[PDB]
This record gives structure tokens, sequence and C-alpha cells, in this order.
RNA sequence: GGGCGGUCGCCUCCUAAAAGGUAACGGAGGCGCCCAAAGGUCCCCUCAGGCGGGACGGAAAUCCGCCGGAGAGCGCAAGGGUAGAAGGGGGCCUGACUGCGAGGCCUGCAAGCCGAGCAGGGGCGAAAGCCGGGCCUAGUGAACCGGUGGUCCCGUGUGGA
RNA sequence: ACGCUUGCCCGGUGCCGGAAGGUCAAGGGGAGGGGUGCAAGCCCCGAACCGAAGCCCCGGUGAACGGCGGCCGUAACUAUAACGGUCCUAAGGUAGCGAAAUUCCUUGUCGGGUAAGUUCCGACCUGCACGAAAAGCGUAACGACCGGAGCGCUGUCUCGGCGAGGGACCCGGUGAAAUUGAACUGGCCGUGAAGAUGCGGCCUACCCGUGGCAGGACGAAAAGACCCCGUGGAGCUUUACU
RNA sequence: GGUGGAGCCUGGGAGUGAGGGCGCGAGCGAUAACGUCCGCGUCCGAGCGCGGGAACAACCGAGACCGCCAGCUAAGGCCCC
RNA sequence: GCUGGGGCUAGGAGUGAAAAGCUAACCGAGCCCGGAGAUAGCUGGUUCUCCCCGAAAUGACUUUAGGGUCAGCCUCAGGCG
RNA sequence: UAGGGAAACCGAGUCCGAACAGGGCGCAAGCGGGCCGCACGCGGCCCGCAAAGUCCGCGGCCGUGGACCCGAAACCGGGCG
RNA sequence: GUUCGUGGAGCCAUGGGGGAAUCUGGGCGGACCACCGCCUAAGGCUAAGUACUCCGGGUGACCGAUAGCGCACCAGUACCG
RNA sequence: GGAACCUGGGGAACUGAAACAUCUCAGUACCCAGAGGAGAGGAAAGAGAAAUCGACUCCCUGAGUAGCGGCGAGCGAAAG
């Protein structure tokens, strides 16, 4: 309430889609994760592990994507950035997306 | 104000304008002009009655 | 029995903003002018509303000399 | 209770990592024809000053 | 004091105390617009008046010569500035462009204004260079809900709407 | 109550009547389009046209709401209007009253009443701003209504006095009340929020009471009953909204 | 030059948005108001703590940490209270 | 006409020879309970001690001027020096 | 712990845009620092519980709840007269 | 009614008007069309887990006759209406 | 008839939006009906995207999220 005028917040206006009244469409979502973050611990890392490791909420998907310098291990996962390709290529060997 | 009849100038081929009035009262009747589209590159443009 | 005339306008508030002898960068306002009261010199520009600023980054120097006006001149540093 | 969240102001600013608020400029949506270039397009997310530590009040649970 | 009357926004000058700001039911006035040219570039010319005359002509129509440095004009009230053009005349065009915009003036915030320069593609000029509207300050209205075109971004299991 | 009357205009509004005509809802009808599907099919729109009440339009209605003017010239100076020309005009107040429960100027003017009358009575009309059923003018009787005058008589007064009873005063008995910062509480002149017992200067005043006056303590009662504010709350009105 | 309850940046926390007096520069008023409204500064508010002006917030001096039967001074006075 | 006894009429309602009178000593919409600890930008009050610093009554806006949001003035903590 | 963008989508980059022009968001900038691993690019180390955040306590403030307290004129529901 | 206030407005019940079919029949997956998935409405019943304390008892950084329930006492009593 | 609770049928106003009529307060207080030691609901013409779960009730989450709203005040799930 900044006095009897018309607040700041209602002067200026707005830009995204409110909704329809069903709500939002459930899609799943991706989760970037560092390469120089999860090269920490060994194996043939896939989710139910890096879920367990102290990241990777219990939801939507995720993929690999970071600044920095890997080790050369597996890695199963669903997306893969257009950088982290080149920079987990050195020695290292990937499905680029599951199941689906 | 009800005379200046404010318009907006077509692509004159397919979609944009250009927002400058054109003169009821004065015979500034189909006044052609150039203007720049963003693809188009240059090409003429004409009035629209909006 | 009223009040004829009791309305004044808001000051748009000119004035010489950027005195001599002062750094600057380029694009400071030397002067805001209602009219042109200062002529351009080196590295000067003006604008819509009579308004010059400055080209390049230096110390400033008015009044090369008279006869046709006041002068800004930017001058830059060596 | 649980406190709210301010549906416009989610719906009309958005507030960075750091503590910024960012929202759109004025003087744009009604009418825009006897404006240049200029002051068409710039329209470029203004900054607010001394207002976002009253505005980040209302963005408060899901920031 | 309230009521009656006047005013509620913007611009100009003074009050306003030689930076900026600054009040009163203080004084004097304007505005809710207009120009395809009254815009950009290039190229020519300098005004209003007074004197000596004229064929009508008010002492003002149109013409010549001298004096006249800005007392005219610059669309519009007032202020600033202007002939070493911004004023008057002619040719060609629409930059009365699109994406940005360094750095600033001012402001509590929201707003308002100047903007060198980069890219694309132009206009004028042989070029140097200028052009992101009008000599400038007033000519307007935040937000919300919707209308008309384009964008094909989302579109609720899937494909479309 | 009653005697004499209710005269002017239907333009705005209310109302009544209107098988001509304009507008308009739900709805009927539907050319022509849109989505989807291989199609068969399904779902959305949809302009023409028809379609009451109501509104608009015409007439009537004033013992329906409502109103009823100014201006220039003319008769032995004045005055006229009874006459001649205009209309924001629908229409310009007729009869009967009138400085009146109406009149601001005004205590208008004249006459009565008084020696003296801003009141009263009867006229004059110069009605800011009477008026015909929000009725107009009178009216025999009547009114704890109002205004004026006169008569005999009265302290009401000039101008007060005396007497009687119940209180007041004293004593014996019971014995509250609102108010209340503490007070050991003088006057004048100045100052102080601009009206001083308390502040400064001067003067007066032994302490404590009893009866009385109410000038002060901006004395008491009620958080001003007048005025203003509150985006306070209610009652009422309307062609303010729904 | 200036080490000061000086400044600059961030964050937390209030209060204030009825002001008034005085000198000057002003407007309105009547070159009237202990009148209204600004600016430049001070004071009161918040220093009704002190001395003087008889008494009195803004006229002058002075910025009260406390105590002492110590001095010197500011404004103002030296006939007596 | 006055009055006794038995009744009927009621709260946006009743009744009213019409004042907005009366409806259980107060009626321009009663009384009791509940919503309800309604609201009040409108008055008043707000309780132990010591120490340090210390305001403002200004500017920009509001069906708004006696209240507000931001800035100005103040304090605390952490940094610059 | 990665954020941009309205979303799609992309990602140490995203968006505005034809674009590596340009700009807005974040990014890495080094605190305790035996790190000399012996190449002065030192890669990164004993190592301050920190850049880096979370859980609990204790305080200031705030929102919803009656929210420092007292006090209305009134409104509605159910009834009593 | 569901968050759904008429918005693109589904589904669950319906006040009114029109109005069938019985698995090759229907409803739903949010205007709607096709595909693909889920379920049988227009009949009824159902313990357990959940709310509350007239009453019984044990506990309390709960109180100690102006506290605590209105009443520790012969209290919803005296008293008012 | 029963201190409180529950279901169904009606159902407000002050307040909040610093007025206020849609909205909030709130389907709350209040009125009526029946039953209970609980009531209601309940064996999918369900949910919603996975070819998945599998009656119903309650707590914590999801989450003040999606959404609704003079898009203001504010109200507020469901799936799992
Ligand atoms: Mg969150
Ligand atoms: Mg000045
Ligand atoms: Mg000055
Ligand atoms: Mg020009
Ligand atoms: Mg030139
Ligand atoms: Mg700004
Ligand atoms: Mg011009
Ligand atoms: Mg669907
Ligand atoms: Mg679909
Ligand atoms: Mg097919
Ligand atoms: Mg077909
Ligand atoms: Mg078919
Ligand atoms: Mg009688
Ligand atoms: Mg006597
Ligand atoms: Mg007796
Ligand atoms: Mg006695
Ligand atoms: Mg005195
Ligand atoms: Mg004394
Ligand atoms: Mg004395
Ligand atoms: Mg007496
Ligand atoms: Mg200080
Ligand atoms: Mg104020
Ligand atoms: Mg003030
Ligand atoms: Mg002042
Ligand atoms: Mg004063
Ligand atoms: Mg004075
Ligand atoms: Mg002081
Ligand atoms: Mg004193
Ligand atoms: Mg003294
Ligand atoms: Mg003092
Ligand atoms: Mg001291
Ligand atoms: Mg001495
Ligand atoms: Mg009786
Ligand atoms: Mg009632
Ligand atoms: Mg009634
Ligand atoms: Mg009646
Ligand atoms: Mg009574
Ligand atoms: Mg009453
Ligand atoms: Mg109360
Ligand atoms: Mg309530
Ligand atoms: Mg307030
Ligand atoms: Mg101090
Ligand atoms: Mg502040
Ligand atoms: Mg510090
Ligand atoms: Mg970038
Ligand atoms: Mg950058
Ligand atoms: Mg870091
Ligand atoms: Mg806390
Ligand atoms: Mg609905
Ligand atoms: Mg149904
Ligand atoms: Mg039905
Ligand atoms: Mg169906
Ligand atoms: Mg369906
Ligand atoms: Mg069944
Ligand atoms: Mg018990
Ligand atoms: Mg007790
Ligand atoms: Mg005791
Ligand atoms: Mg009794
Ligand atoms: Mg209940
Ligand atoms: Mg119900
Ligand atoms: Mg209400
Ligand atoms: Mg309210
Ligand atoms: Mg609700
Ligand atoms: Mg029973
Ligand atoms: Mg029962
Ligand atoms: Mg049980
Ligand atoms: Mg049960
Ligand atoms: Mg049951
Ligand atoms: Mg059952
Ligand atoms: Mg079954
Ligand atoms: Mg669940």
């Amino acid at each position: 309430f900044e006095g009897g005028r018309s607040t700041t917040l209602m002067r200026l206006p707005k830009r995204g889609m409110q909704g329809q009244v069903p709500g939002e469409i459930k899609r799943p979502r991706y989760q970037g994760v560092n390469l120089k973050d999860l090269a920490r611990f060994e194996g043939e890392v896939t989710p139910e592990l890096l879920v367990r490791a102290g990241l990777l909420k219990k939801g939507y998907r995720l993929k690999i994507l970071g600044e920095g310098e890997a080790k050369p291990l597996k890695v199963v996962a669903h997306a893969f950035s257009k950088s982290a390709l080149e920079k987990l290529k050195a020695a290292g060997g990937e499905p680029v997306l599951l199941e689906a | 104000v009800r005379i200046k009849l404010l318009l907006e100038c077509t692509e004159c081929k397919r979609r944009n304008y250009a927002t400058e009035k054109n003169k009821r009262n004065t015979p500034n009747k189909l006044e052609l002009r150039k203007y720049c589209p963003w693809c188009r590159k240059h090409t003429v443009h004409r009035e629209v009655k909006i | 029995g009223s009040t004829r005339n009791g309305r004044d306008s808001q000051a748009k508030r000119l004035g010489v903003k950027r005195y001599e002898g002062q750094v600057v960068r380029a694009g400071n306002i030397l002067v805001r002018q209602r009219g042109t009261r200062f002529k351009p010199g080196k590295n000067v520009g003006m604008g819509r509303d009579f308004t010059l600023f400055a080209l390049v980054d230096g110390v400033v120097e008015f009044q090369d000399r008279g006869r046709l006006g006041r002068y800004v001149h930017v001058r830059p540093l060596a | 209770p649980k406190m709210k969240t301010h549906k416009g102001a989610k719906k009309r600013v958005k507030i960075t990592a750091s503590g910024k608020v960012v929202a759109m400029k004025t003087g744009k949506r009604h009418l825009n024809w006897q404006k240049s270039g200029k002051e068409i397009r710039q329209k470029g997310r203004k900054f607010v000053l001394a207002k976002p530590e009253a505005e980040r009040i209302k963005l408060l649970l899901p920031y």
C-alpha cells in the first residue's frame, strides 16, 4: 500500500501467460548438472544413484551440463549439451537417451 | 483527432505496418511510400483503412 | 471576484552541467541549454533540443573566443 | 497461517538470483503511434531502486 | 473556517534572493493541436522599415537606387537563439527506417530528454559529410479487459482446432 | 359547513385511446462460412425475413403534476392602453383581494384612535415575491388561539410599608448529596498561550468563626445541543446507480 | 590543510511530514498584525537546566556527568532592597 | 364521552382525529442474546533503573491535506580508509 | 548446488536479433592459504567449518488471525413484550 | 459445488422445454472432431481408523478468594427487569 | 430432551477492498429435521498419461503450487 495512489507494482505491466482454467500442462522437465561436479564418484552412473548422492531431487529427468573438466567414465542420461558431448567425449562412452 | 485519420502503412505484399497518418481533408489520397521492412528489404508501402 | 491566474509550469531544469577543468567521459552533456547559448567546437555534438555533448573524453575548455557565440571545446588528453 | 504469494507481483515482476527485480517499462501497451523507433524500441527491462527491499517481501515463499 | 464562486494536467515570463530547486485563492498568457510538406540532403538569396520617385496608388499592392547587422520572419501564447541560417526560392527523395545503444541530465520511485557509435538496406551530395521527423520548450493518459493483422510459441492422452 | 365562482393554455411530465409507421428481447427461420474425420457423420457461427410488451409519434385530459412576460410610439406637461408592433412563448394572472400569518426597500402615503402609535383599523397599488379547490373574497354563532382600544376596579408601578403561618436562626435527636491535585488561597499595575491567590514590584492584612449577597476561583452538571472534519452511522427525497 | 560521534557502501530498526520566534532577501496584506507563505542561518521544540533583561521559549551570554564554605570571566551593573 | 374485565395487532413492523407521537420511565426504526474481542486513519492510557548517540515538522505524489509510500534527518551492525 | 527466456527450447550461457555488432540477466575473479608437485603457468594442499547453504535456539520488524488496551453512532439472525 | 465469478467452460446434481437405445448400447479423459485408453450411472446397506467432553480418574515452569468457571461458601441464589 | 461434534434444507450484515454495488467475511454465526456414540461418505458410469493406481475416511506432504479473482482485495485445490 503506497498510500491511496496506484502502487508501483500495479503501474508496471505483466508479460507471461496466466494459463487456462484446467491449469498447466504437466510435462516433464530437464535438470542440468555439472560434469565437473558429478565426476567425483565412480561407476556406470545412472538415475537411482545420483538422486541418492545428494543432488537430483526425486522428480523429472536430467542432463549433464557444465563448464569444467571431466573424468573418463560411463554415463547414462536422457540429454546432453552441445559442449558436454565434447568435454565428455574424451575417453567417454554414453547413450544419448533412455528407453524413449 | 477526427481530421488526421491516423493509420499504418502496409507491406503491400505480405504483412507489416509502419504507423503514420494520412489526412482525409487535404486530398493526400493514395500516397505511395518506400519504407524499410524486415524481410523484403526496402520495398514499397501503401495505406490501410485501420 | 475569484483568482484569475495562479498556475505555473514545472521547471525543465536546464543549465551548465559540466564546467571546464573537469575530466569527462564520452557522452557527458556539457550544458543543458534552452537556446544555443553555446556553439560547438572540437569534439562537441548537438542534438534535438540544442543540447551539446562530448564526442571523446578529456579536459573540456570554454571560450576559444567570441564574435559568433560562446564556444565549448572537449579537448582530448595526450 | 502460511502467507500467500501475491499473484499480481508473480505475474508482473521476475526476481533474479542476486536479489535484483526485473520488470518491463511503461507507456507502451495502449498507444504507440506518435513515438520514434527509440521510444518504441527502448522498452528494455528497467531496474527498480530501493523499492525491491519492499518488493521481494511479496515474492516470498517460492521467490 | 465551511458553504457560494474559482482551480485540479502540461508549457512560457516574473515573484525566485547572479549554480539547480523553491510556496500562496500571487501577476500576465496559451494547449488538448497541426505539416506529404511547414521533413532530409544539395544548390542560390538576405529581412522589416526610412528616404527619392510611379500610372493608377489609403500614408501599406507592384518596381528601381541608397541607408539599414538584425527593430522582420522562424504555424500557434511567452522566452532563448538565429542572416558566417534554423529564414525565403528550386531539384531529388522519404532516415516521418528496422534491431541496438556506450555515457549521461534530472528524479524518492514511476516517468521525461540528449545520445557518439555497430550491422542490414536506403535517400541527397562528385566527395567531405548529413538524415532514427518538425529551431527548441506545451499539444496528453500508468495499469487492467478486449478489437484487427502477422509470428506458428503453448495448446491439458495423441493429430488438429 | 355556507353565499358568489374554479377563467387562460395539453408545449415538458403523469394518465387514457390508437387494426397507419420507426426501434427492440427470448424465439422461429436460415443463405453463406469455420473446425474435424478417407468419407459417411458430428460440433460451432451465421447475415436476410417474421416476431409482443415497452419506447418514439398523433389526439384528448389541468377540482392531474406545473407555470402564466418584457420592450418602442400615441391624448392640453405628467399619466396612458382601451388602442398599434415583437416573442425562450404552449400561454402571458381573469374575477376577487392587497405593505396582508405574504412587502426587502418601508416606520411607503393619507385619515381615525393617543398629547405622543415601527403595533391596529379603512383606503391608495409602487404585487422584490396574492390569487382561484397546495382554492379566491366575505360570513350569523363559536374558540383555555393572536393583535389593538375603552370602561369600573385593583401595588403591577410611581414607592413601598405592616401583620400572620410554614422554613430560614438557636438548642435536643438522626443525619446524606454532587464536587474535590494538594493548598498555609489578599488588592493593584505589568508579564506569562494574549483575562494570575500562587510569576515580578508596591500597598494592605492578628488567628479562627457565625448569618447573608453571588463578583471571582475562565465555579458544578452533560467528553458543545451552534460550526467544521471523519472517504463515521442513520431518517427522508428523485428523471443519482443497481 | 583538515583523524573528526568527519565521511562513503550494504543491511536491520523506528520517529517526523500542524511548526513557531528572531535578522536579512521577498510575495499577499495597508511598507498593519505575536497575520499568511518561501529562501538564507540561529534558537525553542528536544536545553520551561543557568546568569542578565523586574517578571517571559526563541533579545544577549552560555551548551548543566557528579561533588567542594576555591579562583578567573561572557552579557549586564557598581546609592539601597 | 369516561372506565373495569377477557382478548387481537409488533420492529423496517404494529398503531396513529397525523406529532414521524407511542410500543414497559430515552423510539427518525425498541428490548435480550449471538455474529462480536465488528470497525474507528478518532480521544485517553501504556507500569523498574543506569549508560551511549540523537531527530524532524522538509521535498516528490495520493475522492487527499488531522492519515499515508519513497527520499531527507537519526541509530545499530558489517566493510572502504 | 545454473541460470536465462512468456513459453518452446538452450545452457556457463540465455534472451532481444539475420548476426561472433551491441546490451540486460548470471558466470569465473580468493579468503585459512605447510600448497615448491621441485617447469615460478605450479597443478591445487596441512587446512579457517567458508566462499555455499541448510536445521534449531534467541532477539528486531512484518502478514494472516481480535493482535498494545479501553470506547461508539450503527447492521443482520433468532426470540421475548 | 469443485480453485471455475459465464470465461474457450468441462464434470457432479437440476427448475423448466424437447427427448432414445440395452453391449454393433452408453458415460469420461475440461469448447469440439477422429483414434486410443478408463468405467457402467439413472436402487440400497456397510464396521475400523477421524471430531467432542455432561460425566470418571491421573497429570500441569496452571491458579491461590479482585486469581480460578458466574458460584472453593446452601449460586445461576439474593437482587434488577 | 442431551455440554460439544456431524449431515441435509434456508441463510445474513458490520468488517477487507483504507468509499463501495460483483468478491471476501461465508455457506460462518444463527433457525429447523432426524440419527449417533460418532456422524457423513463408501466398493468407481472413479482418478488422470502411466497402457498406470485401484472402496472410503483422517494426518503430514505435495503447496500457498496449478488456478480463480473490479486479474484489485483476496480465495484456493487436485493427482501422486
Ligand atoms: Mg519452492
Ligand atoms: Mg535561478
Ligand atoms: Mg540563488
Ligand atoms: Mg525545415
Ligand atoms: Mg545551411
Ligand atoms: Mg528511473
Ligand atoms: Mg517548424
Ligand atoms: Mg483432451
Ligand atoms: Mg489432445
Ligand atoms: Mg481415419
Ligand atoms: Mg467431409
Ligand atoms: Mg455428414
Ligand atoms: Mg375546543
Ligand atoms: Mg407588593
Ligand atoms: Mg412540614
Ligand atoms: Mg441541630
Ligand atoms: Mg494580569
Ligand atoms: Mg510561591
Ligand atoms: Mg503577587
Ligand atoms: Mg443563595
Ligand atoms: Mg552525527
Ligand atoms: Mg501532512
Ligand atoms: Mg506541512
Ligand atoms: Mg514553513
Ligand atoms: Mg507565525
Ligand atoms: Mg510580522
Ligand atoms: Mg537545540
Ligand atoms: Mg516557566
Ligand atoms: Mg532573568
Ligand atoms: Mg531557555
Ligand atoms: Mg557538557
Ligand atoms: Mg574578578
Ligand atoms: Mg386510560
Ligand atoms: Mg432484528
Ligand atoms: Mg414498511
Ligand atoms: Mg398502518
Ligand atoms: Mg417511551
Ligand atoms: Mg433509537
Ligand atoms: Mg465492541
Ligand atoms: Mg465478523
Ligand atoms: Mg492507514
Ligand atoms: Mg548528545
Ligand atoms: Mg523514510
Ligand atoms: Mg562500522
Ligand atoms: Mg550476453
Ligand atoms: Mg555485459
Ligand atoms: Mg565464488
Ligand atoms: Mg524471527
Ligand atoms: Mg461456472
Ligand atoms: Mg449434469
Ligand atoms: Mg430437468
Ligand atoms: Mg455427457
Ligand atoms: Mg469430453
Ligand atoms: Mg452401484
Ligand atoms: Mg472433567
Ligand atoms: Mg470469584
Ligand atoms: Mg487474603
Ligand atoms: Mg421478580
Ligand atoms: Mg459444525
Ligand atoms: Mg446447507
Ligand atoms: Mg457486504
Ligand atoms: Mg470496506
Ligand atoms: Mg469461499
Ligand atoms: Mg429425536
Ligand atoms: Mg433431536
Ligand atoms: Mg469410536
Ligand atoms: Mg465412521
Ligand atoms: Mg453412515
Ligand atoms: Mg451411508
Ligand atoms: Mg458397483
Ligand atoms: Mg492423497
